[PDB]
């Protein structure tokens, strides 16, 4: 027998009245909560990192002014994510030195380096195009403040990646060096980011707690091949390939077959030992470390 | 023409190259809150250069702000030598950021009375993001210099590694007058007193000393720069260097 | 033809990029005497680089060493990632000094027994400068390692930090592989045994752990780099950019 | 009267035998000559900034090997200088504090700033030009250590300064914008290389007691003149002009009559108030504060 809070806790998510920050909730769903939403947090500040690489050198004021601003946006998501994790009782600080420790994870994605100019728009749309499937259908994840945080997070960052996407029909129509660049980009890009969308169904460990508790809405597949049906149309106005011999239109099930995931990469990369994983730690571990005197200096300065 | 052209110009530059060095900050802030907002002001100097150099190419009939930013070398760039200072440590930047802002609050207040109306009318929109990045910058001068021990060593280091160049805030060239005598341009030789009222206030309430170094440097307005802004030109104009004469 | 091409051209960028590295430290040593040796070593490993690339242009049949080390971009670039990582602080430039000088001196020792001639010259001129090299770089090694507690642990950090692309040092593909069954190339596999022994003592008598993390990172070769590569390709190929095809 | 000292002293001078390291000597001629001799060791310390600055930027493969291998010889020539300096008495290490300090001075001309490609050839050409023109001349300077210290110097400066020269010429050869490049850089860096040869002969210090002991052969004026008579028709081989209105041909005197050099200006530099002191000085200071870790290791391990 489960006891009467557990019961009335699965009645709540059954009826799906959102569960509050003052609710009674298991403590394996606050914990995975907080291991998601902090990891959501960590994602956007890390995420930063590699968009940023590329501000200094935009080739035009107009791109560079709205890369500035998407990354801007990015730290304000990165905010109202820690927020949200805050309402279940953990500490921003706490959780961001696990990042920083390794302890956390952040998306796989930003452990990949930009090396041109048409990453930056391939990130902007490829990278956020499936951060924003991932994050629609949480908009009804049944952790309230969660749920709101999305709806807030979606309004802004669909935007960028309308931008994103225009910068590489810029490429896709401009110079044949261009269109290159473009689809180089994409070749490098393509299957990390259908990997943001997490492991199989077969080998996904929170999904069947997360797909009881309505904090997963739809299965990591079921979101990535929404990805897929919906971002192929895109590739083909841009007059641009996937770099996927296997990648077919199924008229029978009326979605694109796509090819198999490298989840020998993929296991690599979460664990520590992709691309950029060392440098993007090494770049926050060094912004905290010699942050740590103007940190100080604010305290400081706020108790006189 | 060439004369309204060279001073817009030189305005439009100050905030291209600070916010250059801004969007190098991005990712490596001591706080969050601190890379939105460096962001948040790079994002708005860059604005500010976009409107100045847009009407510096309008004035010269031909080119664009991408022309101009991306096209010229640092012979030609026109921005004051204090906005090419690396980043150095937090305080370098604050010092930096603190007399610039200071210097584009007293500047535009007066610029938007012009007669030239787009002239009015970029300083009339500069000005109220001005006053944002001055409570910010002022704020981090008070809360550095009067912080702990440390902090307000390395405030006082950073004001008096960047003061020399405050000189060139209030040179004047021919360009400078000519266009003052006409009320088109603000004399920076007036802009003296509203910088210093401001500046050396807030050196005093954030327990700092005003640099005795009697400031001396100037020349980046004539395209005489340090040795700073090659390599950040460099950087800046890789990609339109490389692939010229493109739409992005 | 391709293959020998790209193979020479992996050698000759390894010695471009980190002779550029290098150059940064001019002025900036902790020593008159070390400015000097660090001057020496990026003028021998600029001199490789340039017998290389005219070999490598040559084999292509079009261009030469400046259109090949200024035109190309950081995805056609192949060298190795180790000698495209910052210079650092004083150990950092050693670590990676020393890795890459043991390699040198184990590899052109035996591609002076190349079937390629030309290879063959190259490799024998370029091992009796790595010889001195490696004497510097070790020499420096036991200094750091053996001197300070303080010294001691920048040497450690800095050779875990470098760790993780040795790992390319062994890396063969088949362009190696080929050429290498041909008795041109040498397969890079078949040189860990010499590095290892070389740099294991080295780290033994320095007083130093060889790192435990198993290296992983490669990709230099083919034209995938780490974030480094493309700002050092921007400041070292600027002029070209702006003022192609000319003479200097 | 003399002490006998100080008249043998005299004789000697007069006779021209070189004074060696364990000659008596006037106290104030040992000191002028610590002085001198570590200014011109820190000159070229300081002065490997400057041209150090393009090294990474340089336009050719064989252009950047050349500079490299000068900066090599100007750390070499500070070495054999501070050699020089060290047979008088001094520590080479308390003169470079007193550099660092501002204690001691360096040459007026590594205060300018390298603002492009053309002011390294041209630095090269008259830079170096105005330096062995000075060197040549303290060849028989009467302190032997200095003289065959000069010697060695030149011998292998001239080299140099014949490839600046050179750089030079294919900028004169090349395109409009290489012209162009060239002619800036001449005008930039003419005038502080005349200010090379030192203050006028009614406005030197240090002439009257170095002209006496033949510590000086030349006056700075005449060394001057004769710069400018030998490199005019340098100039005028590369097709291009010198910032002086009032630079012409005196055939009544066999001499190129010039301007007026802006003492005002060379005083405010030699004081500290140029282009690029500050930052020369902070570069070097930055040098070895940063490097003192190097230098304990080396010191802890040698006494291993
Ligand atoms: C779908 C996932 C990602 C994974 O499903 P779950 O059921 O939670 O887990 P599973 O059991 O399926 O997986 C097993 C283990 O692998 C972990 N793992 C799996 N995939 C990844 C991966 N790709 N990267 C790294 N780790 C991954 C997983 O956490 C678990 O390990 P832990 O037990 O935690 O040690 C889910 O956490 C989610 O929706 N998160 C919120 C969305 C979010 O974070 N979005 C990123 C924001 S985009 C953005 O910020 C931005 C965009 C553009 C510009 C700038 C910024
Ligand atoms: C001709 C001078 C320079 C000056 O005559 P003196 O009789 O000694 O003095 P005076 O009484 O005429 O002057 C009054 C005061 O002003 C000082 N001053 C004057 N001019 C300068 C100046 N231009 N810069 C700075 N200071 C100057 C003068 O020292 C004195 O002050 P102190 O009493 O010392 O506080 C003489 O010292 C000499 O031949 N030195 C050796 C040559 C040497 O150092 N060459 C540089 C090597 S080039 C090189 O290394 C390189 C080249 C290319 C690439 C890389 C590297």
């Amino acid at each position: 027998m489960r006891s009467t809070q557990e019961e009335r806790f699965e009645q709540r998510i059954a009826q799906e009245t959102a569960i509050e920050p003052q609710d009674w909730m298991p403590d394996a769903y606050r914990k995975t909560l907080i291991r998601q939403i902090g990891q959501h947090a960590h994602s956007e500040i890390v995420g930063m990192l590699p968009e940023g690489n590329w501000i200094t050198r935009a080739p035009t004021l107009r791109r560079k002014a709205i890369l500035l601003a998407k990354v801007q946006d990015e730290a304000g998501h990165g905010l109202y994510l820690y927020s949200a994790a805050e309402t279940l009782g953990c500490a921003r600080e706490d959780i961001y030195q696990k990042m920083l420790d390794g302890r956390m994870k952040y998306s796989s994605i930003f452990n990949y380096p930009t090396l041109s100019w048409a990453d930056i728009g391939v990130i902007g749309w490829l990278v956020d195009g499936a951060a924003i499937v991932n994050q629609v259908a949480l908009c009804r994840t049944s952790y309230g403040p969660y749920a709101r945080a999305m709806v807030k997070i979606c309004k802004e960052e669909s935007f960028h990646q309308r931008q994103g996407f225009e910068a590489c029909m810029a490429l896709a129509q401009g110079s044949e060096a261009q269109k290159q660049m473009l689809q180089d980009a994409i070749n490098r890009f393509w299957w990390p980011a259908l990997m943001m969308f997490g492991p199989n169904d077969d080998n996904s460990p929170n999904s069947a707690r997360s797909l009881t508790w309505k904090i997963k809405r739809f299965t990591n597949d079921e979101l990535r091949q929404r990805f897929v049906d919906n971002t192929v149309p895109q590739v083909e106005m841009l007059g641009m390939t996937v770099p996927d011999p296997d990648l077919h239109f199924d008229t029978e099930s009326g979605h694109y077959r796509f090819g198999e995931i490298d989840w020998q990469e993929f296991n690599e990369v979460i664990n520590g030992r992709g691309i950029c994983n060392q440098e993007r730690l090494d770049a926050k571990r060094k912004a905290w470390e010699e942050g740590t005197w103007v940190r100080e200096a604010a305290l400081a300065h706020a108790q006189k | 023409s060439n004369q309204l052209t060279a001073y817009t110009l030189r305005l439009g530059d100050n905030c291209l190259v600070l916010s250059q060095r801004l969007g190098e900050w991005c990712g490596h802030a001591p706080e969050l809150e601190i890379d939105l907002a460096l962001a948040n002001i790079g994002l708005d100097l860059l604005g500010q250069a976009r409107n100045f150099l847009s009407y510096a190419a309008e004035l010269a009939g031909e080119g664009d702000e991408d022309t101009l930013a991306f096209t010229r070398d640092e012979r030609q760039f026109s921005n004051l030598l204090l906005v090419e200072q690396p980043n150095g440590n937090f305080a370098d930047t604050i010092a930096r950021q603190y007399f610039i802002d200071a210097w584009h609050v007293a500047l535009f207040t007066r610029l938007m009375e012009s007669r030239d109306p787009q002239l009015a009318a970029i300083s009339a929109k500069a000005i109220k993001e001005a006053r944002y990045h001055l409570r910010f910058s002022r704020g981090w001068l008070e809360r550095l210099g009067n912080g702990t021990d440390v902090s307000g060593q390395k405030m006082q280091q950073a004001i008096n590694k960047l003061w020399r160049f405050t000189a060139e805030l209030f040179d004047a060239d021919e360009i400078d007058i000519a266009l003052s005598e006409e009320g088109i341009a603000v004399d920076p030789r007036t802009l003296r007193a509203a910088w210093e009222a401001e500046v050396f206030a807030g050196i005093n309430e954030a327990t700092l000393n005003v640099p005795q170094e009697q400031a001396y440097r100037t020349g980046g307005k004539k395209g005489l720069h340090t040795e700073h802004l090659g390599p950040m030109l460099a950087e800046m104009q890789y990609l339109q260097r490389v692939l010229p004469g493109q739409q992005w």
